[PDB]
């Protein structure tokens, strides 16, 4: 399944890491169309003006999004990045709307990227300083280091929390 | 400022000023703004300034005493929901925390 | 590009911390509390006890934050002042920021807010204990390195094979020096 | 400890930049101008146009500085508010100081600010005016460098025997990949 | 309503389309009873208007001042007076000539 | 007697001799004061079990107090740390070493240290000489933990037709007069 | 060129010949960046603009200055601000209706 | 020992009257208004609109008043200087003195000057307009007893039965014979 | 109860007269020794190195001060006197200060009388010019003509003022 | 109408006189000389010594005047400044003019200067001992009146008897009442 | 001849009176027409259009000076009257200039007395000062009291001025 | 403290506690090269020092000005020149003693 692991420890390769922390920073949030079957970027082409799925044929994509945010939890800081269903559930906002605004700010003359930006940082501030806890795999870009990204997220639990720390402090040999 | 301290209403001392309690409602007086809150070890008459908590809600309240003639009432400041909680882990890390603090802060120099 | 992660502390450590405010360009500034802990962002966990005043043209926000130990200012300059608006007084919220100082009274400039459940606050109480017992046992063993010596490159070694991270010594020796 | 010294510059200039913004820790913010010219402090001189705005309570100051190519707000806030008393209006002002930015606009964070006779004024302009003209040539010189060859070793050491920074070429790139 | 700069200007050459311009001359005449000045700079006297202080007569000043184009006439109401009766003018005169005749020039080098 | 050569800021090395410097106040360091020889102007040392200030030069003399300030110069170029002695200092400041010694004392009263003292004194007073425009002349030293400092010997104010001759020379040298 | 009187007047009136006036309104909306506030005395809207000062947002001002005619618009220039937070207005009004239809008769009678 | 009382006018009268420069020692200056009206001091009400002018060894100082029909200067000489510092640009206030010409122009020669509420400038208002109108009934009155009969011994009688007061008619006369 | 009249018909003798007016003079300003209890002239006796007040027997003399000025309403002009604390009111000065003043123009070799005019016409001249409402009885003196000796002042009601002037327009038949 | 004739005064009788203002309306400011005379307008005679020094704006003009016994300020306040231009230091001048006080200092209101000839100085001199001996003679012979019974019906009417005149009584009266 | 007298005895009637004393004020200064060959005023006679000189008939008029200024003493005021050439050698100025002086006075729009007092005070006042003795004789004016109408001056003589307050000083018992 | 008065004296009888001198005297010798001339009252001649104007021999004149006191000699720093070259100087003469005869006298009597 997933395994526990410290972000001072997270190397790249590795696959299956849970991790714990809070969120820092938010970085992007952007939309963009899959196939409506695996969930997978789709081509659009210019020679056929459609977009292609090769993997199932012609099919009608719908939009998804992706997030890109940071998250610490006092040993590291590690890049994350969370993908589809999950981001709306976060946000609490559907996803149309989340285009309609990107649209409506690249419309007053910002690229792609600016107009991602210029929505986090004004909308989207009020969820850093909550707790969060991550499962995914850890990437290496070339232009931004180490990079996790999340299959899933689920709100901490408190008890397992509490216990593992006692654990910790058993080991410390306070009790 | 002065720092806001939890302890139990049977343990009140008059040194402190600032109090911080966890307690069980039992009962409440509109016209006063007086209600009851009980922690296990005592009831106290703690006065809400506008808010009112419901009978089977565990209630915290951040409030000052007020040592006069008419009794012993507490200027609520502070009124929070508490029912879904857990407490054994509260009195541990208090005693926890008052067993080793004071040779902590002692230990090591400069 | 990297960012120093935010350390978790009691209110107490903050206001009788010692205040280093650096000189080159591309440092920042910082705090060494008093037993000789580097701290770049301070992440406090607390209720807040009064109204947030904030400037009608909206270019300053700040607000009290108490938690058991002491009370601090939070405060947002600029865009920043968004922040002071997510608040109400009386819940419990978390608080991370960075450290800044004014008029002789230390002070947390923003970086985010957010209103939290009661258990992460007993959870934040148990964190910080750990990280404060770890830490001043550290001190402890490195104390004798530091005053057998001083900081040699045997001191280095030996200090290595003990197992002491290295800048310790460093801190040590600046916190020794701001003494005096 | 490495402080960048600041240039001198014309108000139009730091109004028409690109504002990049650091995200490390170890980085500050700057600016990059219309002709590739990294700048992290601004120096100008000019007329201080309206009566200082300080709040009731002293918690920022501000005033407005025009030269003849623009006008533009100097802000201090905290403890940096005592620079704002120190002119009134119809000065002729010398203002050094970082850069930021506020509601597309960009303002100066005020570090010091000292009257000066009218001859210093005359050495700004003559002043300022070469040292555009300079920058201006090597810049157009190194453009060519990075068009036709691009971002490699070999590249750089043409760019060394040609008389060109280094830094320069990194700049260009930057300004490329902000300008796309 | 962003504030705009105090385009310089010499007193021969005002054009029509200026709202805010900045001359330096030297006083002629100083009438105190309607607060009113004559600014003479070798090309031309321009009358300007004061609102609540007056410099002395013969001295060198600059004058930062809206003006004000009605039927009654041109007048300049001035906002910021500055004494500049010590400053160097041939240098100012030869820089700003510098100035003028290179920075068209300069901004249409380098592309993007 | 030698004279002095300008140099810009950037190309300065350690162990130069004579050299002149024109920039800007870009930060106040430190402001103090000490007791010297009130002949040699020279650092003199109070001893506690003889009570008296000892001249290696004069044998005992009188102390009298003298200023030190510390600060650093900006010129488009680089930055560089200025250290002044004595009559220059309160010429610069504007204020007698008896206040500023008063000062200090009253800051040390409130528990603060020698260097503390010094700091705030510094930055809650001396403020207002910051962007100003001076031309230094001094002896560059290299101090391990500070890296160069140009001590000076004597500072004097700009001189705003020679500068603009000197930038008229150099534009004259890249070609547009 | 004596200096003309304040002409007081109320927004919804004002004549293409004023070239001062004084109004009374109360503040409505201040900028702060660009220095200017908006007069509402029930009858009309008046963007004047300051030179240093501005009131507070609520209070009731007397506002004297000039008029800035151009094609950008018709914006008041302030002069003179004085506070008018507890006068009768009423009185004032009433005051001003009575010498407006009595004074224009009265220097018709007597004759030389 | 008998003093005059000053009458309460608008800056109009003030500017258009005529001015009687007494020859004797035991007469003073007056002037008579449009309408027949000799006043000794005037008391006016109005706004300051300039900064005081004081010469620079305070041989005399001056300023301007504004009431909404005239603008008129206002000066002290010698000692009287001290009162044209009392007051600032902007301010509201009440101004006792005497009148005097120079230079075809009517000015106040200040003995008071005081600031008022604002109430008091409604006051103002309403009394010189109540105080105009009684003596403006009175003069019209009494030019008919004037141009029928003249001056007679029972053109005495007949102002004295008809409730007019005797001075009214030399005044009558006396600006006749000025403006003729 | 106080009634409210002209000055253009004070007479002498007249008892409980309310005048509105503008200062249009200030004549003297002084200081001298009353007695504690009853705040009445008290006489010392150089013989004794006494102050006696014979309702009173011995008592410690205090500060009382005089103020007197003009009143101008238009109609006529009369000198009219305050007494105590009243003054001390109106002119803001506390009676200690008027006494060490007055006592250092003394030193400087003038007499008390002259003493008191330059105080009055050198420091509290800015009182000229101020619109008020004196109370009080009139007294026929044979070297000053009529005085008012105030018992008590204070400052305008407007809106009865405008009332009045309402009042009398009405009278004479335009409202 | 009556213009009652200036008297003939030596410069210190005028700088070590009483200067007497008037309170009424309908009457002038005076002086009373050591020896008990009145006098409204002085009349003297002359030689000036420095440069007469007038504003820029002609609004004021004042001079110095010596005869050997004092120095005295003559002065000239707006229309008057005329006169000031009519004299050059070096030559002598009679001065006609009132009185009055500035600065515990007397001075001499102008009325009019007119160029003179040194006989006519001594024909001054000659005057003013003249009336100065008579005066002090009649000054003596009331003395001893004034001291007999004081201002009663029969003092007046013996004074009239041997031939001094009524207001002479007074003067000594008023002289009395103020050296006290 | 012309007889001595001091100007606090001049009565009403009084005849052939000279004083000496000095010019305190200037009131006015005009022309008008008279008769060339005997100096009388001459009418504009509307029912012929001419000049007439009831005594001499049909004349052409010559222009001639008429000054009013004020005497004084030292023992009382007087006002004094010169006609003709007297002006005009008192002055300096032909009479001509006054004429156009006057008329162009006139044509801003002043009467013919404004005219007068304006010219007297604005361009005639440096003859204020002087010494001058009058001979004359005194008139009586209703409305303007004791006029001595000038038949001729002189520049006052000195040495028998000096005379004769030696000899009043002789009287007086000093010598 | 205020200026003081002039005194008059002749060239045998100046006093050492005299300050500022009036002279009536014959002009016998002027010296252009120093700006010096040669005045005679009769009794004596005093060295006068000129500043700009000359008199000429055959004028009498009279010197209003200030003596100067030091080793070299005594020579008066004159300050104004005039033409009294017609004078009754005995009449002047007479009018000084018999001042100097009653005026002390004159002041003492009558007591205040
Ligand atoms: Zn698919
Ligand atoms: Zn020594
Ligand atoms: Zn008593
Ligand atoms: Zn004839």
């Amino acid at each position: 399944t997933y395994t526990r692991k410290k972000i001072k420890d997270i190397e790249a390769g590795d696959r299956f890491v849970e991790v714990r922390g809070t969120i820092a920073k938010v970085y992007r949030v952007l939309t963009y169309d899959a196939c409506p079957e695996c969930k997978k970027k789709v081509d659009y082409d210019e020679g056929l003006g459609v977009w292609i799925c090769p993997e199932h044929g012609e099919v009608q994509p719908i939009k998804m999004t992706i997030l890109d945010f940071g998250l610490d939890d006092g040993t590291g800081y590690i890049r994350v990045t969370l993908f589809g269903d999950d981001a709306e559930e976060l946000l609490g906002v559907s996803p149309e709307e989340i285009a309609e605004k990107i649209k409506e700010l690249e419309e007053s003359g910002l690229t792609t990227k600016e107009a991602a930006r210029k929505l986090a940082e004004d909308e989207f501030y009020n969820i850093i300083g909550r707790e969060i806890v991550v499962r995914g795999n850890v990437i290496e870009d070339r232009f931004l280091g180490l990079i996790l990204r999340a299959s899933s997220w689920e709100d901490v639990d408190y008890r397992r929390e509490i216990e593992r720390i006692k654990e910790e402090l058993e080991k410390l040999g306070v009790m | 400022r002065k720092p806001a301290v939890e302890r139990k209403i049977s343990e009140i001392r008059e040194e402190d000023t600032r109090v911080s309690l966890i307690g069980r409602v039992i009962k409440v007086d509109k016209m006063d703004y007086m209600f009851w809150l009980d922690d296990g070890t005592g009831v106290a008459i703690i006065e809400s300034e506008s808010d009112l908590p419901k009978v089977g809600q565990v209630v915290r309240v951040i409030g000052r005493i007020i040592r006069n003639e008419e009794g012993i009432h507490i200027y609520a400041e502070v009124i929070q929901d508490f029912s879904d909680a857990d407490l054994e882990a509260l009195e541990e890390i208090r005693e926890l925390e008052r067993k080793l603090l004071p040779r902590l802060e002692g230990e090591i120099v400069w | 590009k990297k960012r120093m992660p935010a350390t978790r502390l009691y209110i107490k450590d903050i206001l009788e911390g010692y205040f280093v405010k650096s000189e080159g360009d591309f440092e920042p500034n910082y705090l060494i509390t008093k037993y000789a802990r580097k701290v770049y962002r301070a992440k406090i966990v607390g209720t807040v006890v009064r109204e947030p005043l904030i400037a009608e043209d909206e270019t300053y926000g700040k607000f009290q934050v108490d938690d058991g130990t002491g009370v601090i200012w939070v405060l947002g300059f600029r865009d920043d002042t968004k922040f002071a608006k997510l608040v109400r007084k009386g819940d419990l919220v978390q608080v991370i920021g960075k450290i800044a100082e004014w008029r002789d009274d230390k002070q947390i400039l923003v970086e985010g807010v957010s209103k939290v459940h009661p258990n992460m606050w007993i959870l934040h109480r148990y964190e910080t204990l750990k990280e404060k017992i770890e830490h001043i046992k550290k001190a402890k063993i490195a104390l004798e390195i530091y005053n057998q010596y001083g900081i040699t490159a045997k001191s280095k070694v030996i200090a290595k094979n003990k197992g002491i991270e290295e800048e310790l010594l460093e801190v040590i020796d600046e916190l020794y020096g701001i003494m005096m």
